[PDB]
């Protein structure tokens, strides 16, 4: 094949042009996103039961939903969260790889069969299914800087004149609103209701009757009488469209003209649907929008379009409004693209410089510069054809594979140049001989790299996708590079080389070149005689090999393991949990204190604090609170003392003094879609039907037991809310009936006075909005106030609510959790800074084994993924080992020679482990990928050396020692050149300061250690293995 | 421009020193292996 | 304006027409709920009477030759053709007397 | 009962807001009549499978149901893959005039 | 000459062919009843069949 | 027309515009691929250019 294309340079040029065109077309159209679909598909069902405690929502709503959601295939695990506010959330997480667009239909259809089995209020509110594993492209906050608009006004303005336009641009998927639009609130007044002899049911009936739409029909009906010529539409009563119209609703009119109006008994205003969440941006009331990227869309273009559309609206922005972007993900993608371009340019310049330094010929230097971009475009085209995207992992694989492309180019060019120098033949025949000698080795190493990288893509779960991106990119790059080396490069060696005379290797000239050649030749002679001397003996270095092996094993065992390193994303969360029974006022005070601290003592680091009151990751309620703190750009935060870790450590140290609140601060995981906390999630599940008190006592005992080992477990905290006092009202049914009061009236009054009822819909400024009915604050705020409400009996008299009702106190849980259909509770927390996660998991399992009988344990979230390393058992590494053994035995006919090649594998793993231990990084996915790359490079060097030695031994009559020494003398310049190129090209990865530098640091350190140690300890060791294998198996 | 110039100068001052260390390990390993081989 | 301008070039554009009904007059019945409640009638009765008489109200289903078909209730042509016919309908008050 | 203005104001506004975002969406057009009926036609990009397109349309529609007005929530929202022009209309006549 | 003739040539998408069937649409003044539309359709069908 | 009023073809006209807006790319790509095939097959860059 290579000699075939040598005589036809333009055939190779045509193939290159086709590949370049394919790469350009691929780069023209390709989705761009921060991360691929890494998290497993998840569907969340949300339902609302206004003014209902946790128990009512749990038994009457989510029980029926959970019962009727059985039979869904590919279901991994289900969780359920009820609340005292009245919201229930059921999250179903499926297996990885399934089509979510069908699972959503399945769960929705199964839910629609249980709709008539739910109470009426939840049906009127409505339930909604959605996909929670989508991640937020950006959040757009809108704030008021004068004090006119409130949260409700801002939310309605966004819902009316911002949501549609922002949703109707290009590339935008789901758009979520963090507020609620307007709603006509009707605040009763018990004094006025008693004055006119009315009850809330009368107001509800009047609103239902006087705020309806009637199908009037049509003038000149559908069957017309003979001789009709007029036809029109009749417009009868319609929905009320203003507060002044709602205030004129009649409630009681006598025959003499006396009337009672709704405004005479209640206050009508325009408010929100629920006053449960208060959002303040830097101390000002604010609302927000969440924009998610649609599938198969460009992130940067969508962001630019969103920014332009938002900047269009300022002339029409009313009053004082400001638009801010607390959190967006585009800078990471821009940084990734910039790093890719920088690495490509640096590699090209570096390889040109090193080729000029060594080969001294410009025509030799120019050959790879017109070959590496061809392979890059081919990789782009193949990756586009397969169905991948431009993530932050594929480009990392490309910057990793640049070294492989450079290695192939260096090998081919150096071999042809040395053949020409030592043979005297001109470029044509020298290229023919070199290609004929090296084609088998090239095919063998391509097959070896494919065999070592493909099985990594067969992992399951999130790790499966993370490995899949790198594996696909690497194998595509290797295949394209070897195809290019077979087709395009031999033509280049045929045409663009100068046939210089033998012996003119720069020794005829002085300066840097001749002198450098002098020490290079002297060092080559020294190395050759040294390796000959060491090869004279065999058993002296077997003990060194065993020492290296045992040291590598000890380092592998000692090195801690984790899942994925933390990164400085510029955003971190702060959580506030007040004691049980705390109201909104104290939470607002604590949030104000936190905001003041952040904006006063960290002015040079933070940029804005988006405080949210009433909602927390643990559980919604008037007891918790959250705050998303965003930092300035990484350019303005120099040093390691101004990163996320130091900032959050100082923040929690300072917040430890905040009384009446346990304020914590933490950093969100690098992949935001998978989980919300950086630590493991552990779940205790009741099985023997103990109840709730036993479960709580067991959880407290386990927490105390785990807190007694402050060496591997840190920040072990519950994820729920503790039990709270509750008010119990008991109505004397027979007393109420005796007095003449119907039970229905009492129940309706109690449910519409303190809980609030949703009655009808109305048209406001050209849109549909609900109307809500509830008492006016001061009459529903203390227990004694329950005596202020009056109910009409049959006789027409009004009886007070305190004449037939009592009251008492109780204890109840404000948040009930369920896992897989059983009551359960969750403990979430990280591990020690100096130990592996798996050891903490094992110790937590051992601690849970000591629990009282009847309580089981389980994992969820990333922990479950960490428990999916059963495929990471040697059952897969061994498969790869046998596959590469078979490939090596097939490349050259021997069942024993590949042992020498495999013996070089530990010599790079030892260096990778040394670098990891020196830097202190843990064993994670990126380090594993770098280790595999180093193993592949060492195997490539071993393949080249062994193949050259075997060819010299077989084709000619050279003896074992003589052929081995000649081969190792011959394969010295390419190895050193490739090692120098790789080591110098991976400098920025190790030296990277910030901007998502954790993965870069880990991979660069692993690559540096592996490459340096393999280059140092392979030239001296591979010949020993070769000669030992040949003599022992002679 | 400035970034391109700094990248070039950094590359050309870092290649020769790195090649120097690599030849240093070559020399050191060769000598120690020669010493140990003859016991 | 666009149609008027496009009608000026018969040599290139033929049968240039809109797609949709233009605009129609509509009838609005103002019910004085104040007077209606003073007399004794209820808003629900008025609304149901108007909707059933002029618009027609789907009530129930019935089997017919082994097939389920709906039963409709609607005024009989003559009394729902002109605005003045709105004076022919009567509503029962609270005390049983019938008011136009 | 609702006329063209209020129907187009309430139903198809939110429906059109929610429908946007589906993959390979070419263009969406809506009509609101006077008899209360409202129609939305979403034409997708060529080569897309119509079945999964209907599936995605249903998924996106069922999210907007809570925001929809109460009456239409149980009125019946029908989603179907349909063309524009009739393939064939077959007529039935009476040959003796005894049947209207 | 090629360039000039390419510029001159008018553009279209697809030719229209005889199929044996065509349609007629009738729109009366707004507010018209069924009887007037029936009369207009009777005129149209009488013309077509005569 | 007065400002704020735009236009957009739909239905058949959308496909007509799409057909009329994609021809030059097709012509250029076809010419390029034919030239490349000729150069690869019959050798020399003079034969395909002629």
């Amino acid at each position: 094949m290579p000699n075939f294309f040598i005589d036809r340079p333009i055939f190779a040029w045509v193939i290159a042009i086709i590949i370049m065109l394919a790469g350009g077309l691929a780069i023209l159209k390709l989705p761009v996103a921060q991360y691929p679909t890494i998290a497993p598909p998840a569907v969340t069902i949300s339902a609302s039961y206004p003014g209902a405690d946790a128990k009512t929502v749990q038994d009457t709503v989510t029980q029926v939903i959970e019962q009727n959601m059985n039979g869904i295939d590919n279901l991994m695990y289900m969780s359920s969260n009820s609340d005292s506010t009245g919201t229930v959330q059921i999250t179903l997480t499926f297996e990885s790889g399934t089509d979510a667009d069908i699972a959503q239909v399945q769960v929705q259809n199964k839910l629609q069969l249980a709709m008539p089995l739910l109470p009426q209020e939840v049906q009127q509110q409505g339930v909604s299914v959605e996909k929670s594993s989508s991640s937020f492209l950006m959040v757009v906050g809108v704030i008021n800087t004068d004090g006119t608009m409130t949260q409700e006004d801002i939310s309605d303005y966004v819902a009316a004149n911002m949501k549609d336009a922002i949703s109707r641009t290009s590339g935008v998927g789901d758009v979520q609103l963090f507020g609620s639009q307007y709603a006509m609130r009707i605040w009763m007044n018990p004094n006025e209701l008693n004055k006119f002899q009315l009850t809330p049911v009368d107001v509800i009936t009047a609103i239902k009757a006087q705020n309806a739409q009637v199908a009037a029909g049509q003038l000149g009906g559908t069957p017309p009488v003979k001789g009709q010529q007029l036809n029109a539409s009749i417009i009868a009563q319609t929905r009320l469209t203003s507060t002044e119209e709602f205030g004129k609703i009649l409630l009681k009119v006598n025959q003499d003209g006396s009337r009672v109006l709704l405004r005479d008994v209640a206050k009508i205003e325009l408010g929100g649907e629920n006053y449960d969440i208060i959002a303040e941006f830097n101390g000002q009331p604010a609302s927000g929008l969440g924009i998610k990227l649609a599938t198969g869309a460009n992130a940067l273009d969508t962001a630019a379009a969103i920014r332009a559309e938002l900047a269009k609206m300022e002339p029409f922005f009313p009053s004082g409004l400001k638009i801010v972007y607390p959190y967006d993900t585009t800078p990471f993608v821009k940084i990734s693209i910039h790093e890719v371009v920088k690495t490509l340019v640096e590699a090209i310049i570096l390889v040109f410089l090193v080729m000029y330094l060594f080969l001294q010929n410009f025509r030799a230097t120019l050959i790879p510069t017109i070959a590496v971009p061809v392979v890059l475009l081919g990789t782009f085209a193949v990756l586009a054809a397969f169905g991948f995207s431009i993530n932050t992992l594929t480009m990392f694989g490309m910057v990793l594979a640049i070294g492989l492309l450079v290695d192939d180019a260096i090998v081919v060019v150096e071999n042809v140049e040395r053949v020409m120098a030592e043979e005297g033949l001109p470029p044509k025949e020298a290229t023919r001989k070199s290609m004929g000698q090296i084609q088998g080795a090239l095919v063998g190493i391509a097959m070896v790299l494919s065999a070592v990288f493909v099985p990594m893509a067969f992992f399951g779960g999130s790790t499966g996708a993370i490995y899949r991106q790198f594996s696909i990119t690497i194998v595509s790059a290797m295949a394209l590079s070897v195809l290019v080396a077979l087709i395009l490069t031999p033509a280049l060696c045929a045409t663009m080389l100068k046939p210089i005379a033998k012996g003119d290797h720069g020794e005829g000239k002085k300066g840097f070149f001749g002198w450098f050649n002098r020490m290079f030749e002297k060092s080559t002679h020294h190395y050759t005689d040294s390796v000959g001397g060491i090869l004279r003996s065999t058993g002296r270095y077997l003990v060194l090999y065993l020492i290296i092996v045992v040291g590598m094993a000890y380092l592998f065992v000692r090195l801690p393991s984790s899942f994925l390193p933390d990164e400085d994303q510029g955003v971190f969360m702060t959580m506030v949990q007040l004691p049980a029974g705390a109201t909104q006022e104290r939470t607002q005070k604590v949030l104000n204190e936190v905001t003041h601290y952040y904006l006063t003592k960290e002015k040079n680091n933070v940029e804005s604090v988006f405080a949210v009151n009433g909602f927390g990751f643990a559980g919604r309620g008037q007891n918790t609170g959250i705050a998303f703190v965003s930092l300035k750009d990484w350019a303005d935060r120099p040093g390691e003392e101004n990163k996320v870790e130091a900032i959050t450590m100082r923040a929690t140290r300072a917040f430890s003094q905040i009384k009446d609140a346990m304020v914590f601060a933490f950093n969100l995981p690098a992949i935001v879609e998978l989980g919300t906390a950086t630590g493991f999630d552990f779940e205790l599940i009741d099985q023997a039907g103990l109840g709730h008190e036993k479960l709580t006592q067991a959880r407290n005992q386990l927490l105390a037991e785990a807190a007694k080992h402050p060496d591997m477990l840190t920040s072990v905290r519950p994820n729920g809310l503790e039990d709270t006092p509750q008010f119990k009202i008991d109505i004397d049914q027979e007393k109420a009936q005796a007095l003449g009061v119907s039970i229905n009236d009492i129940n309706t009054t109690l449910g519409a006075a303190w809980g609030g009822s949703y009655v009808n819909d109305f048209i406001d400024r050209g849109r549909v909005k609900k109307v809500y009915v509830m008492s006016e604050a001061k009459y529903r705020m203390l227990p004694d106030d329950i005596g202020d409400w009056y109910v009409r009996a049959a006789d027409g008299q009004m009886v007070p609510f305190s004449a037939f009702s009592s009251s008492r106190w109780e204890y109840g849980s404000p948040r009930l959790e369920r896992y897989n259909g059983l009551p359960s509770m969750e403990i979430l927390g990280q591990a020690a800074p100096g130990k592996s996660t798996g050891e903490a998991m094992e110790l937590m399992e051992q601690l849970a084994s000591k629990l009282p009988t009847g309580v089981g344990y389980d994992w969820t979230g990333m922990s479950y993924q960490e428990r999916l390393s059963g495929n990471q058992a040697p059952s897969l590494y061994a498969i790869s080992l046998i596959v590469v053994f078979l490939c090596l035995a097939a490349l050259y006919e021997s069942w024993s020679i590949p042992f020498s090649v495999m013996l070089v594998v530990p010599l790079g793993v030892i260096g990778a482990l040394l670098a990891a231990t020196f830097r202190g990084l843990t064993n994670d996915v990126y380090f594993q990928v770098g280790l595999l790359t180093t193993i592949g490079l060492s195997a490539k060097n071993a393949i080249l050396i062994v193949e050259f030695a075997k060819d010299l031994m077989d084709k000619e009559g050279k003896g074992l020692i003589e052929a081995t020494l000649d081969a190792v003398r011959m394969r010295l310049r390419p190895i050193l050149m490739t090692s120098l190129a790789f080591i110098l090209g991976v400098m920025p990865l190790v030296i990277s300061t910030g901007a998502g530098s954790g993965a870069q640091n880990a991979v660069g350190t692993g690559v540096m250690g592996g490459m340096v140690t393999a280059t140092v300890l392979a030239i001296f060791f591979v010949p020993v293995f070769f000669v030992v294998v040949r003599r022992r198996f002679s | 421009m400035l970034e391109l110039l700094k990248s070039l100068v950094f590359a050309v001052i870092m290649v020769p020193v790195v090649m120097a260390i690599i030849l240093g390990l070559i020399y050191g390993l060769g000598e120690v292996f020669n010493i140990f081989s003859g016991v």
